[PDB]
């Protein structure tokens, strides 16, 4: 819902969704190639 | 409400304003039922927290 929402957010006023109490699974993201930009600090996706 | 012909609960006089939401969990209500009549020999609820 965050990634493939329908409506779109203004930086000036920048959306957050907070996560908790859910499986994770950040391979979904890399895997799919439609990100041009993935860029890490402090952790790498692959261990996620 | 008349409308719907059912009772409704939105009212929640409880607390004014909201903020900084830290958890968030809905599931199924546990041991409750819905009338206003008479019983005899019902039963006790009993919880621990």
């Amino acid at each position: 819902e965050v990634f493939n929402a329908t409506r779109f957010a203004s930086v000036y006023a920048w959306n957050r969704k907070r996560i908790s109490n859910c499986v994770a699974d950040y391979s979904v993201l890399y895997n799919s190639a439609s990100f041009s930009t993935f860029k890490c600090y402090g952790v790498s996706p692959t261990k996620l | 409400h008349k409308n719907n012909k059912s009772w409704m609960e939105s009212e929640f006089r409880v607390y004014s304003s909201a903020n900084n939401c830290t958890f968030e969990y809905v599931s199924q209500p546990f041991l409750m039922d819905l009338e206003g009549k008479q019983g005899n020999f019902k039963n006790l609820r009993e919880f621990v927290f």
